[PDB]
């Protein structure tokens, strides 16, 4: 079944440029123009260029007209997006997308790749143990969490106990604050459960080669 | 640019109700009105082309139409699935402009939350600074106040919240309050209250620890 894989997304210092490239399969890519969508943090979908089967009849937004270029190598089936002046606006998640609805029939989006254009720089996260001594709940029910704190940019991993415990956990989204990100993690386990059990936050920034782990023991 | 004014921007309705999402467009797009779903993990499919034409797997009961230059999806009967984001395209003409965006959330009963109050974490101390993070688990509606009070005042610099989206099991949010403060004025107070007001009750839950000994 159809499949298109964007990848090249990165932290990217304003002005610089980055080249993304967006596999696909599954369909004669030399039949189909491609199309780049792009959306902002937490905004709408916005359409960014537009390229014919041929590459003989090219489109663009305004927003990017003149700094990106959009290609593709019909026989490697992956369409580009090459990307200069990369300006703090720039960044978000850039998803390539089949075009040609007219008759096309099917119709396919990828999975967006994402690109966040900042001056900041890597920051490695501090992951702190929320042990309850107060985390109350119910009293038959123990709350634990996890704080990652400080880290840039995004995303990381947070996880409790390597993927086993999935269950009755709530991470909440990050937050920029200055010029560095914060998350957590809620967890409910029984009363019982812990500490007889051991729960413990697992947290990767990958874009920093960061991987932790907090085993959340008892005692504040 | 040809606009595409969609509405509504989001909109609550409980199971089985039906729902009308509106896109009109500011130009001839003869029907080239495309209706495209974002799902919570990112993921986008397209549900009707053609300002009518369902996609192959879109369930029977969504349903394009047109008349003059508005265009309305129609979901009779809402299942669960159906807990997502809604944006027309239009792509009739060469700068090709979407819809707004219709942020579809389930009409939950009622739901108080459960505040657990947590103080700083011994490793960040000696980081110098401290956070009392306190999560507030489970409510419904979303709108929850939140007020911090280090000892008997009340304070606001210093809280970083952070909502959940609508719960995929029990359609309930949560949220995360965190306030911080350098250890040294964390250690020249005593008492942290994290209070919030929710239309579920009239009296503040409040949840609050105290340092001192142990
Ligand atoms: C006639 P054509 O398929 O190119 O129209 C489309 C253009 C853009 C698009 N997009 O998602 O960005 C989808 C369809
Ligand atoms: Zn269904």
């Amino acid at each position: 079944d159809v499949k298109l894989v964007e990848s090249g997304g990165g932290l990217v210092q304003p002005g610089g440029s980055r080249k993304l490239s967006c596999a696909a399969s599954g369909f004669t890519f030399s039949s189909f123009g491609m199309h780049w969508v792009r959306q902002a943090p937490e905004k709408g979908l916005e359409w960014v260029a537009y390229i014919s089967s041929g590459s003989s009849t090219i489109y663009y937004a305004d927003t990017v007209k003149g700094r990106f270029t959009i290609s593709r190598d019909n026989p490697k089936n992956t369409l580009f997006l090459q990307m200069t002046s990369l300006r703090s606006e720039d960044t978000a998640m850039y998803y390539c997308a089949r075009g040609d609805y007219y008759g096309s029939r099917g119709a396919y989006w990828g999975q967006g790749t994402l690109v966040t254009v900042s001056a900041a720089k890597t920051t490695a996260p501090s992951v702190y143990p929320l042990a309850p001594v107060c985390g109350d709940t119910t009293g038959s029910s123990v709350t634990l969490g996890c704080l990652v704190k400080g880290y840039f940019p995004e995303p990381v991993t947070l996880t409790w106990n390597s993927g086993s415990l999935s269950s009755g956990v709530h991470t909440f989204p990050a937050v920029l604050q200055s010029d560095l990100y914060t998350l957590s993690s809620s967890v409910t386990v029984t009363s019982s459960t812990w500490p007889s059990q051991s729960i413990t936050c697992n947290v990767a920034h990958p874009a920093s080669s960061t991987k932790v782990d907090k085993k959340i023991e008892p005692r504040g | 640019q040809i606009q595409m004014t969609q509405s509504p921007s989001s909109l609550s309705a409980s199971l089985g109700e039906r729902v009308s999402l509106t896109c009109r467009a500011s130009q001839e797009i003869s029907g080239y009105l495309s209706w495209l779903q974002q799902k919570p993990d990112g993921t986008i499919k397209r549900l009707i082309y053609a300002a009518s034409t369902l996609d192959s797997g879109v369930p029977k009961r969504f349903s394009g139409s047109r008349s003059g230059s508005d265009y309305s999806l129609t979901i009779s009967s809402l299942e669960s699935e159906d807990f997502a984001d809604y944006y027309c395209l239009q792509y009739a003409s060469s700068p090709y402009t979407f819809g707004g965006g219709t942020k579809l959330e389930i009409l939950r009963a009622d739901a108080a939350p459960t505040v657990s109050i947590f103080p700083p974490s011994s490793e960040q101390l000696t980081s110098g600074g401290a956070s009392v993070v306190c999560f507030l688990n489970n409510f419904y509606p979303k709108d929850i106040n939140v007020k911090w009070k280090i000892d008997g005042s009340e304070r606001q610099n210093g809280v970083l919240n952070s909502w959940t989206d609508q719960d995929s099991k029990d359609s309930t949010y949560s949220m995360s309050s965190t306030l911080t403060l350098t250890k040294d004025e964390y250690e020249r107070h005593n008492s942290y209250t994290c209070e919030a007001t929710h239309k579920t009750s009239t009296s503040p839950i409040v949840k609050s620890f105290n340092r001192n000994e142990c």
